[PDB]
């Protein structure tokens, strides 16, 4: 697929470790931060709450979850991300079946446990809460990283 | 004072996973399509059957549950549970009867672990157990238990 080069950059950035010592899988503003120092999109800097706020200013921001996968299935990086009382999320949005028929599928490192953790097997809406995942905000980077 | 409930199968409710001791029965959907083996239930109800009266209740809000992040009270009459949401997470009781929260508290950041002594909170750590902590915070379940 089209798509494959950022798969890619997160199956890789799964084990590496951005901040010297906390692994990414286990900091998910962390994971995302591998993953665009890999495809060479410049990120926003400091934890997932300032991050968010950051793509808040110069990325732009889709409408949906449903249009997210389908940029990201036009191998453009999209970033999935909600603001936090002190711990923000990001995770990577990717291809494939929407869950619910709404969320799209998602890569994202997680402090909370394994049980936050996907790999590509669980959507944003597996991995935020019923009262989250319909309150966050979908950004996609203005160039193409597969074209 | 909580023991851990494992949550399995329940063979002739179709995708039910479940437990109980003596005085509690909880139970969760999978709705997850793609795995028959879940690690967490983000799409409420949570059933909790009053084993003692044979009465039943339902949480109908609540925050991405743990599968094994579940503990019965002694008394039989508190529910904890480990519910998170993108990179937060925290501690829930429920009253057992009546499916209403009774203590909530934040474990963002930290890992976690409880059992009868206590609640052990960890940051600076190096691994999913809290043992691998380089900073451990005992505290009491009590207002929790409320026994």
């Amino acid at each position: 697929s089209l798509d494959q080069c950022i798969v890619n950059a997160c199956k890789n950035s799964w084990d590496k470790s951005y901040l010297a010592g906390t692994p990414n899988k286990d900091n998910c503003s962390g994971f995302v931060q591998s993953v665009a120092a890999e495809l060479g999109v410049p990120m926003p800097r400091g934890n997932a709450n300032a991050m968010v706020d950051g793509l808040e200013q110069s990325w732009t921001k889709l409408a949906s979850g449903a249009e997210a996968a389908q940029k990201a299935a036009q191998g453009f990086l999209v970033i999935a991300g909600l603001k936090g009382r002190t711990y923000g999320h990001v995770a990577v949005v990717i291809s494939g079946p929407l869950y619910r028929q709404k969320y799209p599928m998602c890569w994202c490192g997680s402090i909370a446990g394994a049980v936050g953790q996907s790999q590509g097997l669980k959507s944003v809406g597996q991995v935020w809460n019923r009262t989250d995942r319909d309150r966050l905000n979908y950004y996609v980077y203005s160039l193409a990283s597969c074209s | 004072a909580f023991t851990q409930l494992e949550i399995v199968p329940q063979f002739g409710s179709p995708n039910m996973f479940g437990g109980e001791d003596e005085h509690v029965r909880v139970m969760f959907s999978n709705e997850d399509p793609n795995d028959d083996n879940p690690d967490a239930f983000p799409e409420p109800p949570v059933y909790l059957a009053d084993r003692d009266s044979g009465n039943d209740c339902r949480i109908e809000d609540g925050g991405i549950w743990s599968r094994g992040g579940v503990f019965l009270s002694q008394d039989g009459r508190r529910v904890l549970m480990h519910e998170f949401s993108g990179s937060s997470a925290e501690l829930v009781s429920y009253d057992s009867a009546t499916c209403k929260v009774v203590h909530r508290e934040d474990i963002s950041g930290q890992r976690w672990a409880v059992d009868k002594d206590g609640l052990r909170l960890g940051q600076k750590c190096s691994g999913e157990s809290v043992d691998s902590c380089a900073k451990i915070v005992k505290r009491s379940l009590a207002p929790f238990c409320q026994t």
